[PDB]
């Protein structure tokens, strides 16, 4: 009792452990937006 | 009906059939004091098959 690095993509590299996968979520969000402009300019059309 | 904390609910015009009443209705908690236990080991075992 006296004694005596930046790297982005690391964010995805925990995917597969305790999985964060980002840009897979980046991916869900711009295919759920071209599916909504796809089927408003279809509806609209 | 054994405890199942995963029970998705029924929606839209299928929660209009009696069994999935059924399905939703184990869920409502009564207020008496729930004992209900959340699980613990839900996020770090992962099944993502579609």
């Amino acid at each position: 009792n006296r004694g005596g690095q930046a790297d982005p993509t690391k964010s995805l590299q925990a995917a597969g452990s305790s999985s964060s996968g980002v840009a897979k979520g980046a991916l869900t969000i711009l295919g759920g937006q071209i599916c909504m402009l796809g089927l408003q300019k279809q509806l609209q059309a | 009906l054994s405890d199942n904390p995963q029970r998705q609910s029924v929606s839209g015009p299928l929660s209009s059939t009696v069994y999935g009443f059924v399905n939703n209705s184990m869920m409502v908690q009564l207020p008496g004091q729930p004992g209900i236990k959340p699980l613990t080991f839900a996020n770090l075992i992962n099944f993502k098959v579609d």
